[PDB]
């Protein structure tokens, strides 16, 4: 609520999938806030819609 | 070929604009560079104030 952030996503991804990063980045956020870091060996991908539902997303296989 | 470049750095404003003052730390960069360099300019400033305030917590020059 009250701390000035700045958060780092590479680039690379194009420019369609990109929204995908929207779990990662509320999880990056939300590890940064309680300092707990996220499970070793773990990914995540998907799109975030302002209320906590999840939308689909593109290039599963790679 | 290879070279070597000395990046220098300079306080361009008075440190104690207000003593209460909490406008953060500005930057300014020269070097006629790319924006893919602007944006790791910026990183380095925000990961050197954060260590500067993980190790000298009282300093807040930057």
């Amino acid at each position: 609520v009250t701390s000035h952030i700045h958060l780092h996503v590479p680039e690379g991804a194009t420019p369609k999938d990109g929204p995908s990063a929207g779990c990662t980045i509320v999880t990056a956020l939300l590890s940064l806030a309680m300092g707990r870091p996220v499970r070793q060996n773990l990914a995540m991908t998907g799109e975030v819609s302002l209320t906590g539902k999840i939308l689909p997303v593109g290039g599963i296989k790679e | 070929g290879g070279s070597t470049l000395f990046v220098e750095t300079s306080l361009r404003r008075p440190q104690d604009k207000d003593a209460k003052g909490d406008k953060d730390g500005s930057l300014e960069v020269t070097g006629q560079l790319g924006e893919v360099m602007k944006e790791s300019a910026r990183i380095a400033y925000t990961f050197a104030r954060a260590f500067l305030m993980q190790h000298a917590p009282a300093n807040d020059y930057l």
